[PDB]
Parts: structure tokens; C-alpha cells; sequence
RNA sequence: GGCCAGGUAGCUCAGUCGGUAUGAGCGUCCGCCUGAAAAGCGGAAGGUCGGCGGUUCGAUCCCGCCCCUGGCC
């Protein structure tokens, strides 16, 4: 029974693990990885996913803008930029996920952090239809929260998707939580990449990471998802 | 701001008007609601109090008339007459609060700072104060999203409502419940600039109302429930019907009007005081209204105080405008003025109702100030003036809905939600022509219309259907890559964190780099959470290091931290493109040209250690972490990329110049290892012998090698070789010299022994390898492995210049 | 749905020993000839219950695998017999277990679909075949270089390649002392997961090394994957932001006692406190007495709401100290 | 550039590895992958097929 | 935008309106002690008291600005 650990092992970090759960989850449906860069153009972020011309998320509150002032660069407020230039590259039809890091000004507290990765989905094919969108959250929730996981769909609103509609998972391992959002991909998206809306139709869905680890294992402080302390990561095992 | 506030009594109001009887629980309705597409912030209910809670007049402690005779006694608000309410000895206010007390709106769990006084004649000293106030009403706080601005109101709410209810709706804004006062001249002489983005302009006067009168306290109670002070009957009523109708309301002091009224754009350096009584400095390409004198209001934003109602005015013109929601958005922005009429007015407005809210305002406030009517109008439609606010129609297949929810909805469903939400419905075969109503300017393309049906129907009836699986590729090889090369350092004892992109304050500078070191060209963030840290991460080891002084600072001190991400690499100043049309696709030049202006952004892996990297226990002491641990990493991360690397001495801070190798691949750099420079350490706060890693590995590129090995049968001849060469010759040059003699015979080669000595000589050492030596098709003689190991000692003395140990 | 956990966690297994140093074999399922005389089973073994060919390539080959070792010894002869002395194999592969006779089930009619109960049936015709992870190790286990001469294999590589296993599995086990062929009785560990027995590791016997021509200390460990139940925890760890307090615990107890059983009691007796423990000294010198060993373990104390003191850390040190008393009979050194 | 791999890698075989790159093709599109027993009836080894 | 209240050792926090923070607990170091440790006892190291300036012979403590946090808006 004496210890024979020589060189006791690491840890990958928890959301880099979630994420590449949540990759395999989607390669086993047949669909694609793709990155981007983190610091965007304001032409992929915001101009080619319907914002207007003097939305909110475009100014100095919300948006870590690049110096100087009016540059048009920024980092992402979304990995949807990344779903953008595959749009644009590859051929249709497009069953992607882009899984990336994410910046947001709220500041770092216990429940929400400036820097955090989400998972957002794109496919795009001939008669795509909601119910091809709630079939794939479902299977995303079963994947990650149990088999007795089921989403649930609210009405509400995003520049680049319409109808839009948010995302609430159900784990009997706690009722309802809020996941995040989707909804079908807007025909002005569609003619912003040059397809045509008449042939093809498409749903997107985005998730954060920290929020999905969070709410799942019940972590309190995410703090500790971020600050990189060994004491968080080594008790979620070496790794795959 | 996206705050929607309102009761339930008034909403259920215009809802009960088409569907008499209509009550439904306030868990119900959020329900509902939150089901159509408006998010519920909080259901918060009023008060509750009990007892002694009644309705008193008083007669700074005074005779308060509780009902019946029975008067009592118990703060600059009220004064003598006024009604007030108050928790008599025994209180039992919200929650547990317990002479007499004058209550205010806040300690009522009401409203917002003195006591709340009710109006004359709103209720007799001595009526119920719970029954009064109507505590047993709910207010409920929502968002609206910003495509639902019609819903900044009663009407839109009410609407929404019949909707989802399938109910008979009446629509308050319509000539049937708001009577057409008469039109028998201009109200006010009016000028505009039509190129000020200005749609509708109305203007109805009101004369002879009574100062001193105030407004009834059902007008009160909902303003405040609404989350607007009460003022006076002339403001009262026009932000009382800015919230039932959704038609911002602002009222002028006519006397107080000189001249012609001109809605124009702002001048540079042009200053208006507002209401509040507050300077603001004005734009170019702000709208204001100005007369012959001074500025009587910015468009849309907040009136000013040149033509303000006092507290003594007797003519009153009310205002009803439609102004610019962009030109609206921009002004209320730039001074910090999220006021109720600038909310609604960058959501757009209905402006097929501007003179219908209007002799709304007029017919209330001669009816509780005592006013009276001018049967006067100044109704500008634009140039040439406008009669029909309808947008343009949209076609779309019947069935277009059904296919977007993969639902086949009953028929008639499209088109009854669609004419249900206020639209013009035609059909044309199997094509609808729908003209949206005036107040959904969202509506604009069949998506939008697909919208209404899905979430009028409810999203709960779409079926989960798992679509079928394209046949993909899978993860890409650069992404297996990134697994393997994680999967080998957490195995290998090493713990990943998240780097930060937000680079320390001076990292450089305490790293001791030069000024034109290429690391310190980074990308500043022009809004950082700390305005220390702008620059963009050129690499991983700040945020890393960062991680380890965070562990080592709590009691950790033995660490081994790696990370996998981007760098932000730029090559020239922050220059943008112009922006694209997004009517089309972007050519493949412009798509080179969006890249080409963003930095460059390879993805790097990197590594830190401090403290023990062996631990120590029952075999032994442990060992310290060295830079041969952090050469370690660099074949660990190689191995995990099937690629061969090198080794070579470099001095790159903040590296140990001693102690830091450069890895290649074949011949091109990919960074460097090794332990870092004492000073950088100490400056840096570090712990004694940190070593670090960094590798690119987007240079690194991707192997796959197919390997077809022979095993041979015969037997392997063990032979060891010593050479002496000079001290900063690297053993790997020898290995590679003596393989590339020793020939296809050489099995395998393995140093075991470094020797330095007064026998060797100075500046010199002598390297002893193992070599085993095999052929593929016979055994060998000593002779033969001897041959092949002389040839690898002359091919040793020719590359590095090794002598054999003698 | 991608592969089920047990295909993840039999590729887990396979990177964590190929990147620990051992090379994955084929291990073939017939047993070579009379290797459990060799390894001296006994009569009634339950290895000797082998599923035997009617018609093999080897006449004297005939039985099936019942254990991965044999294999895996064979392919260890084989490296060493040709100049590849040391050397770490493993190999992840099913056994055939029987548990009666070799009994048949008729034919049945394929014009129709067989019932629940006839494919039942035929399942439990079927001797069991689980799952099974094997390894074996001779020669040096570190090889020679710039820093020594290497170190030879010994029966803790056996018991590291068990948490290795373990680990990849993510999965908690215990090791304790066993006596099973063909281990040396003093360095044989059985592998449990809670109180499953899920196989054994640690040094060969000595006499069946000379009898099957096997390397001298020779090691080598079985566990039985099936046993083994996939696990997928969900930790959520609370970093305390508050100091910790370093102290040092030295307990003699008798040579007998597993070092493990006396961390386990003073974990148990520590309380909430303790974060970490970690065994670094062994000690069995004249002043400890014949047949006892002392024991140095290195403890981290540290609260998640408020700064300890050293009584506070030393009262939970003294309540790990009882706890050893109890347990394992330790006595506070001195 | 001493040697510092004082734990020599191994090697998974690669017959196991192409069976890994197998799997993982079919289950990138949409397959699934099933075990058996290679102690197998003769109604299931040739009856039934 | 308002007065305030806070930033102090490696960690978590006390305390002073001007010359010593005789700072605490834990963390680090030395000695006694032990085969080596820890505890215990006995000695120590370590802060430029949020940054840039202003007054003063002298500033953690007073003026001004700002960096970042809560508070209450
Ligand atoms: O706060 C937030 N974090 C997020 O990821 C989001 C949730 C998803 N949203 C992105 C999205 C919206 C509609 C379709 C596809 C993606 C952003 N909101
Ligand atoms: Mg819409
Ligand atoms: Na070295
Ligand atoms: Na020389």
C-alpha cells in the first residue's frame, strides 16, 4: 500500500474537458469543429448578423473595442463571427460548432465573468425547420445533463436569428434552467453570405461553458473556473 | 432602458373592455406572457397591511379625522386639509413595522420622499385604506425586447394579450373610444425642416384650467405603479396616456410660446435647458423646438424649462410628435437621458395615433383642471402630407410557417394570427398578402411573420425531431493534435488553466525586454476593465506566470501549469476596413482584406513550473524543478505531434541565457524553453529556478507518418563508445554524428554517462553511449559491429571534432 | 451517441500506459501448453476451467485464455530473449471464463424472429467474457542515462501501473495484501474498487519465474475491467482563500501495518481540515524497535472560512493521532 | 539537448490505433459502434445469416 | 455627477489625522530538538500602508486629481 505515484498527474482544465464533451457530442450527429480569431472585425461581430447601424452592444459600455476610437475591431462578444466565415468558405450545406473564448464587460464575480467560452451551433441545409433545431438541443441536453434531460423553448429576441427563442434545460440533479438561446438563422444572415433564403433554410443556438459547468456540478464561486488554481482543476481527474 | 411597468388592474382594464368578465391569475399571465415573447422581471404585489390602516384629514403633530368623529393625533409634504393616510397605534406595515404614523408611498409598499397625500374628494376620511390605495393589485415588471416597442404601453400589452387568449380586443387608441374633438382652425403657426427625420407633428391647445387643482388618485395610483411621479394634471395626463396608448405626450406652456413654433436640427455649442433645470450640450444632429426666442424642447428627448408648466399655468398646448428613432437613440445617448419618451421614440412609435393620444390629453385634462377645449389642430403629415401609415406589404407562402415550425398547423392559422396582431391579410391562391399594422414596423419580411404565428401558437407544440446526420469529417488533425498534446502534459504531472488576454501592467518592462522587442508591439483595448492592463497578450507565459505566483502566494508551491490558446501578434497600427454592404455577399477580395487587417493570431502552447517537480516520499527526497524539466516538456509536446525537434542554445529573455534552448522543427523556430533569467524572477515576485515553456503551433506542422518496421530475427552485438569533444559541443551532435556514421546496423543509441576531469582535460568532457547494433538478414561478428562503430567514432570526429577516449 | 463510456475509457486506458512507458501487445487467446503447471495452480483453480478447441493449429494449444498474463508473458520472453531486456507490456483484451460444461442449444428455425427467451438462452450458453487489462514488466523500469544507472523493476511498478488504471478509469481503489499465483506472496497487492475484488498486480513468484524461463523479478498485474463500474463525478471544488498550516505527524506502528491504513485513520480523525496528507518516510532503525516501522506524513490544514491557528491545527493533529491509535495501534513518536 | 526522458513512452499497437481511426470515421457520421462475444453460437456465427 | 466608507506583510485582516505599523493569525528562515521531520521553546527576515504630485526639517495619517470596490442612487 506504500505510494508509487513518482510523478503524480495533472489535470486538464473542467471547461476544456466540457467543451470537448460537447465537441464529441456533435462529431457522433455528424457535425464540424471550426475557430476564429478572438480579436474580430465589427464586420463579422455585428454587420453581418443584423445589428443595426446604433444597436447598444456596438458602444464603449458593453463591447471591448480595439484602439483607437472608431476602429471597427474588437474582441468578440460571440463565436457567431466564426460561424460567418464558414458560411462564407465552405460549401452547403453547414452542420458546425464553434467552440471559443468570449468577452463580455460584466465584471468577475461569483456568478459572472468578463472572460468566458461558449459553444454555439450553425447548420444550414434544405428544409430545415424548428423542430430540427429542438431535436438537436435535446440531444445537446441529453448529451450533457442525464438521460432524462429535456429543453424547453421561450419566444424572444436576437438581431440574427428570427423567430428567436431561448433555452431551458430540465436535470432531475438539483427544475427549469436557463441555458441560453437559438432560434432560425435570418435571411438577411442568409444574403449576407450569399444564400438564398427561398432554398435554404437554418437554426443557431449558443450556450456559455462556465454557465453549463456551473449550475451542473453546482460550483459557487466561478471565480475559481478562471483564476486557475490547482485546487480547482485536480479533483476533475487527469483527463480523457 | 428595457423596463416595462404597469399594473394588473389597469391591463386587465382594456383587456376586460372586448372580453367582459376576462381574470386570470397573476401566475397565469406570467406565464402567458413569458410563453408569447415578453420576459417577466418580477410580480410584485402591494403592501399587504391589516387593521389599522384607514384614510384620515388633517385638522408638526395635528388632529387627524380617522372616520366618524373619533380624531387622533400623531413631513414638509402635507399640510392642513390635505387627505393622508395613516397606520394607526398598533401598524402593521410591510414588514412587521410596529401616537399614530403618516405614511408615506414607501412605507406602504406603494411608490417611492415625504408622505403620500391623497387628492380632495378621493376618498371620505375614514374609508378603508387598503380598499383606497388598491393593495390588492399586482404590478408587473417587464423587459421588452427592442423589436417589440409597441409594447411600451397598455395598448400593445392588452393587444398581446387578446392574442394569446384568442380574445376580442378594443383598441383604446381608436376614434371609436377616443371622440374626434372638432378642427376649425391652425392650433399654433408650426415650421419644420423636413430633413430632420420628423414624420408627424400635432398640436392641440387647452384653455382655462385650474392651478390649484389636482389629478384624481386613480390617475395618481397608476402613474406611480407605473413608476412616474404625479406632478400636475397638465403633466399628469400626458405621461398617463403615454402609458396607456404608447404615444409620448409633452405639455407646453401656451402662454409662454413666442411666436412661430420650429422644429429644427441643433447648432454646435447650442445649450437648452431641459425640465430638470439642468444644462445640456446639444449636437448637430440633435432635433429641437424652438419658437422666436429660446428652445422649448429637444425632439424627443425631454422638454425644456423655457416653456414648462408651472404649478400655475392656465393655457396649455399639448404636443404630439413623431420624431426620428435614430436620430432619437443618438441624442439620448450622448447626454445620459434615458427619459420614458426617448425609450418608446428609438423603438419607433405609432404615428397613425398621434391626434387620436392627443384629444386623448385634451378631453382629460379640461375634464379634471377644468379646462376648456380649443376646437383648434395643427396636424403636419409631412410634405407632401401623409394619410396612410400602413408599411409595405409582404408575401409569403400560406404554408411557410407550418414548414419553419414543422408543425402542420390547422388552416386558416396563419391567417387568423397574422390578422390577429393587426395585419391585412389577402390570399392569392396559395400566396398571402399581409400588410402589417402601423405599430409593427418590425414586421418586415416572412421571417417576422413566421414569428407571430410560432409564438402566438406556442413554441411547446413544435416536435423534437432530430435531424439526419451529414456525413462529416470529423475532428481535424490541428484539433486532435491540441487533445493529444493535453492529454500528454496533464498526464505528465502538469495542471491547465484559462490564460487571460489582458496582459500584466509592465510585464515587459519587469521581463527587461528592449523597446523594439516584438512582444511589446501589442493591441491595446481601448475600454479595459483596468485601465493598467489595455495591451492584448503577445504570449502565454504572463498569464501563466500570473497563475503560478497565484498558487504559489496560498500554499502551493510545487506547480506545473500549461495552457492551450491564441497570442495577439499585430504588424501594423489598429487599421480598419470600411464597412460592407450586407445586401450581398462580401467578394473573396474583401473577405482577404478583413483578415489582412486583423492581427495575426497563432494558437501557442505553454508551460510553467516552480517548486519540486519530482515530490517527495518513501523512495526519496524529491527533485527540484530544473530546465532539463522544461526540455522535457518541449519532447513530451513533440511526441504528442509525431514531429522530431531540436535543441539549440539562445539567449531570448526572459529566459536564463545559460539555461534557454530554441526548439525547431527541421529549420524553423517554434520557440523556446527553459529556466528563466534570476533578475526577471525577481522582479517578477516568482519563486527561485521558475522554468517556462512556449511553443507556436501553427509552425509546427502537421505529421502522419506511416511506419513499416522489420523486426529482425537475429541476434543485436552490445558495444559503448566513449568520445571527448569540446564542452559546448551538445551531446545530441554526437549522437547524430555517430548515427549517421554507424550506418543502417545501428539499432539504437542511448548516452548514459557525461565525464569531466583533470583525465580529459580542460573545457572538455567525455560522452559514453550505448549502441546496439542488429543486421536484417544475418548475424554479425564483432569485426562487423566494430567496423560500424569506427565509422561512427570518424563520422563523430569529423562533425564535432569527438577523440576517442584513450 | 458516439462510443459508450466503457469504449472511452478503454481508449483512456490505452494513451495513460503507452505515454507511462508500456507497449501494447495482442494478446492470443490460446494458452501455451501446460503454463498453469508452471505457474503451480491448483487442481481446482477456476483458471484451469478453460473453453478448449476441437480443432486448433497447435494440438497441444487447445484451451482458451482465461487470464491475459500468459500472453503477455510470452510476448515478454520473446523481447527479452532477443536483446530487449527491458521492456513494460500491456494489452486489453477479453477472457473466456466458463462456468459449466460446454452445453449447445439446438437449431433454431430461421424463417422467424428468435424470442426474448431463446436469445436469452443462448446468452447463457456462452461462457463469460469480460473485459480484462493486463500488464507486465521486467528488466529496468527507468532506463540509464546523464542522471544514474536506472532503476529495475520491482513490485510498486505493478502497483503504479494499478493507479495508473485507476486513474484513467476515474475510479477510487485499494490495495491490499494477497497470497495468488503466480505472484510472490510478499509483494502481491488484490485490487479493490470499494469491496470488489478486481484483480491483483505486484511481483511474480520466484519459482515460477524459473520454471516458465521468465526474467528475475518479474512483475505483472490482472484487473478485471467488467468489475470495474464507469463512473462520471461531478466534482465542484471550493478554493479556500484562507492560508494554510504545514505540520509533520510521526507514528511507529508494527511492520505488519499497511501505510496506507495509517493514513486512512489519520485522515479519519483529522476532520475537515486536513487537505492533504502524503506518507515521506519510512523509517525502521534500531530505535524503533524489531518488527515496527515509524511513519512520517507530511499534513495541510486549512479552513474555508477563517485563518487557523496552530492549536487549531494541532487539536485536529491530536485527533488524527487517536484516531492511528485506535485503528492501527499507532504511538505518537518520541 | 542531454537526454531528459527519464520514462521511456511507449506505444499503443496500431492495429489498435486504425481500429480507433475506423470508429471514429463512422461515428463522425452518425454511426455507432457494437462489441461482441468471439465464443459465439453457431445459430448467430452462421444459422442466422 | 453626490458626499461618504474602503485598498495595509506571502494569505486573511486589525490599527494610527505627522517622526516605532514595537501589527495580528497563518506562510518563510535559524537554533535547541529528531536518523530526518513536525509540534513546543527561544531567535529572526520580509510592507517603500492604492498611484502621481502639493505642504512640511519630517507624510500610511492633511490638499488636489485619478486608478478600483462596495454602499446607497
Ligand atoms: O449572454 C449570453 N451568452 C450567450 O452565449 C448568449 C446566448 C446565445 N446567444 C447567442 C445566440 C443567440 C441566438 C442564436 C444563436 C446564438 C448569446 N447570450
Ligand atoms: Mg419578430
Ligand atoms: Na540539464
Ligand atoms: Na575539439
Amino acid at each position: 500500500t506504500l505510494p508509487s505515484t513518482r510523478v503524480p498527474a495533472g489535470a486538464r482544465h473542467p471547461i476544456i474537458m466540457l467543451a470537448e464533451h460537447v465537441a464529441d457530442t456533435f462529431i457522433a450527429m455528424g457535425w464540424e469543429l471550426a475557430e476564429g480569431p478572438e480579436v474580430e472585425t465589427e464586420q463579422f461581430n455585428f454587420d453581418a448578423l443584423n445589428f443595426p447601424a446604433d444597436h447598444p452592444a456596438r458602444g464603449e459600455q458593453d463591447t471591448f473595442y480595439i484602439a483607437p476610437e472608431d476602429s471597427r475591431q474588437l474582441l468578440r462578444t460571440h463565436t457567431s463571427p466564426v460561424q460567418i466565415r464558414t458560411l462564407l468558405a465552405r460549401e452547403l450545406p453547414v452542420y458546425i460548432i464553434s467552440i471559443g473564448r468570449t468577452f463580455r464587460t460584466d465584471e468577475l464575480d461569483a456568478t459572472h465573468t468578463p472572460i468566458f467560452h461558449q459553444v454555439e451551433g450553425l447548420a444550414v441545409d434544405r428544409g430545415l425547420s424548428m423542430a430540427h433545431l429542438r431535436g438537436t438541443l435535446d440531444a445537446f441536453a441529453r448529451a450533457e445533463f442525464g438521460p432524462s434531460a429535456r429543453t424547453r423553448i421561450r419566444p424572444h429576441f436576437f438581431p440574427f436569428t428570427e423567430p428567436s427563442a431561448e433555452v431551458d434545460v430540465w436535470f432531475a440533479n438539483k427544475a427549469w434552467v436557463e441555458w441560453g438561446g437559438c432560434g432560425m438563422v435570418h435571411p438577411n444572415v442568409l444574403r449576407a453570405t450569399g444564400i438564398d433564403p427561398d432554398l435554404y433554410s437554418g437554426f443557431a443556438f449558443g450556450m456559455g461553458l462556465e454557465r453549463t459547468l456551473q449550475f451542473r456540478n453546482g460550483i459557487p464561486d466561478m471565480r475559481d473556473m478562471v483564476e486557475g488554481d490547482v485546487r480547482f482543476s485536480l479533483p476533475f481527474g487527469v483527463g480523457a | 432602458s428595457n423596463a416595462m411597468r404597469l399594473p394588473y388592474s389597469w391591463l386587465r382594464e382594456v383587456v376586460a373592455v372586448g372580453a367582459s368578465g376576462w381574470d386570470v391569475t397573476p401566475g397565469e399571465l406570467e406565464q402567458t406572457l413569458l410563453r408569447i415573447g415578453h420576459e417577466v422581471e418580477e410580480v410584485i404585489p402591494l403592501g399587504p397591511v391589516d387593521g389599522p390602516v384607514t384614510v384620515g384629514r388633517v385638522a408638526r403633530a395635528c388632529a387627524v379625522d380617522i372616520g366618524d368623529r373619533q380624531y387622533r393625533e400623531i413631513a414638509t409634504n402635507f399640510a392642513v386639509g390635505d387627505l393622508v393616510v395613516v397606520a394607526l397605534p398598533g401598524a402593521t406595515l410591510p414588514g412587521g413595522f410596529t401616537d399614530g404614523m403618516i405614511c408615506s408611498a414607501a412605507e406602504l409598499n406603494l411608490g417611492a420622499s415625504g408622505i403620500l397625500v391623497l387628492p380632495p374628494g378621493a376618498a371620505e376620511p375614514g374609508a378603508d385604506g387598503a380598499g383606497v390605495l388598491g393593495l390588492d393589485d399586482v404590478v408587473f415588471h417587464l423587459a421588452i425586447t427592442p423589436d417589440r416597442g409597441y409594447c411600451m404601453s397598455v395598448r400593445g400589452l392588452a393587444r398581446e394579450l387578446a392574442c394569446a387568449y384568442d380574445l376580442d380586443f378594443v383598441d383604446p387608441a381608436s376614434n371609436s373610444r377616443v371622440p374626434p374633438l372638432p378642427i376649425e382652425g391652425p392650433a399654433w403657426p408650426l415650421t419644420v425642416q423636413p430633413e430632420t427625420g420628423v414624420r408627424r407633428f400635432a398640436l392641440r391647445p387647452v384653455i382655462g384650467i385650474d392651478p390649484a387643482a389636482v389629478s384624481p388618485w386613480w390617475l395618481q395610483r397608476r402613474l406611480l405603479l407605473c413608476g412616474i411621479r404625479a406632478t400636475c394634471p397638465a403633466v399628469d395626463v400626458t405621461n398617463y396616456v403615454m402609458l396607456e396608448l404608447g404615444h409620448p405626450m409633452h405639455a407646453h406652456d401656451r402662454n409662454r410660446i413666442s411666436g412661430t413654433l420650429g422644429v429644427r436640427f441643433a447648432r454646435s455649442g447650442e445649450t437648452a435647458v431641459t425640465l430638470d433645470g439642468i444644462e445640456r450640450k446639444l449636437d448637430t444632429a440633435d432635433v429641437l423646438i424652438v419658437d422666436d426666442a429660446a428652445t422649448a424642447a429637444i425632439g424627443g428627448v425631454m422638454g425644456a424649462a423655457s416653456t414648462e408648466v408651472r404649478a400655475d399655468s392656465t393655457d396649455v398646448l399639448l404636443e404630439a410628435a413623431i420624431w426620428d428613432p435614430a436620430a432619437v437613440s443618438r441624442t439620448q445617448r450622448r447626454l445620459h437621458l434615458p427619459s420614458e419618451a426617448a425609450r418608446r421614440y428609438e423603438r419607433t412609435v405609432d404615428p397613425a395615433i398621434s391626434v387620436a393620444a392627443l384629444d386623448r390629453c385634451a378631453r382629460l385634462l379640461a375634464d379634471i383642471a377644468g379646462g376648456e377645449v380649443s376646437p383648434t389642430l395643427t396636424d403636419w403629415r409631412g410634405d407632401p402630407p401623409c394619410d396612410d401609415w400602413s408599411p409595405p406589404p409582404i408575401r409569403m407562402g400560406v404554408d411557410v410557417p407550418d414548414r419553419i415550425a414543422g408543425v402542420a398547423y390547422p388552416q386558416g392559422t396563419t391567417a387568423r394570427r397574422l390578422a390577429q396582431i393587426g395585419a391585412v391579410v389577402t390570399h392569392d391562391g396559395d400566396t398571402l398578402t399581409v400588410t402589417p399594422p402601423s405599430w409593427r414596423p418590425d414586421l418586415r419580411q416572412p421571417a417576422d411573420l413566421v414569428e407571430e404565428v410560432l409564438r402566438l401558437e406556442g413554441l411547446e407544440v413544435i416536435p423534437s425531431v432530430l435531424p439526419p446526420a451529414p456525413a462529416g469529417r470529423g475532428l481535424t488533425a490541428g484539433q486532435q493534435r491540441r487533445r493529444t498534446i493535453g492529454r500528454s502534459l496533464a498526464l505528465s504531472g502538469y495542471v491547465e488553466i484559462l490564460p487571460t488576454p489582458f496582459l500584466p501592467a509592465g510585464v515587459f518592462d519587469l521581463w527587461g525586454l528592449e523597446a523594439d522587442d516584438s512582444r511589446r508591439m501589442t493591441t491595446r483595448v481601448l475600454n479595459p476593465l483596468e485601465a493598467d492592463r489595455p495591451q492584448l497578450a503577445t504570449t502565454l507565459l504572463p498569464a501563466l506566470l500570473e497563475a503560478l505566483v497565484r498558487n504559489v502566494s496560498r500554499g502551493l508551491v510545487d506547480v506545473a501549469l500549461f495552457a492551450i490558446a491564441q497570442v495577439v501578434q499585430p504588424t501594423e497600427q489598429t487599421r480598419g476596413v470600411g464597412l460592407i454592404p450586407v445586401d450581398r455577399r462580401p467578394t473573396d477580395d474583401e473577405i482577404a482584406m478583413l483578415d489582412a487587417s486583423l492581427p495575426r493570431q497563432p494558437q501557442h502552447v505553454a508551460a510553467v513550473l516552480a517548486g519540486l517537480r519530482e515530490p517527495r516520499g518513501p523512495w526519496g527526497p524529491g527533485r527540484p524543478v530544473e530546465a532539463a524539466d522544461a526540455f522535457e516538456a518541449v519532447r513530451i509536446i513533440a511526441r504528442a505531434s509525431r514531429v522530431d525537434v531540436t535543441l539549440r542554445p539562445a539567449q531570448y529573455l526572459p529566459w536564463h541565457p545559460g539555461r534557454c534552448a530554441q526548439v525547431f522543427v527541421g529549420e524553423s523556430s517554434v520557440g523556446h524553453a527553459g529556466q528563466l533569467h534570476p533578475a526577471v524572477i525577481e522582479r517578477s515576485g516568482l519563486p527561485k529556478g521558475t522554468c517556462a515553456v512556449e511553443l507556436n503551433l501553427d509552425a509546427i506542422p502537421c505529421s502522419a507518418p506511416l511506419p513499416a518496421p522489420r523486426v529482425s530475427p537475429y541476434p543485436a552485438v552490445f558495444q559503448d563508445v566513449s568520445l571527448v569533444v569540446a564542452a559546448d559541443i551538445p551531446a545530441q551532435a554526437v549522437a547524430d554524428a555517430v548515427r549517421a556514421g554507424a550506418g543502417d546496423l545501428l539499432e539504437d543509441i542511448a548516452l548514459f554517462d557525461v565525464f569531466t576531469g583533470p583525465q580529459i582535460g580542460e573545457h572538455r568532457k567525455s560522452l559514453t553511449f550505448a549502441l546496439r547494433f542488429r543486421a536484417p538478414d544475418r548475424t554479425l561478428t564483432e569485426d562487423d559491429a566494430s567496423a560500424a562503430r569506427d565509422a561512427a567514432v570518424q563520422s563523430a570526429a569529423e562533425r564535432v571534432g569527438a577523440v576517442l577516449r584513450g
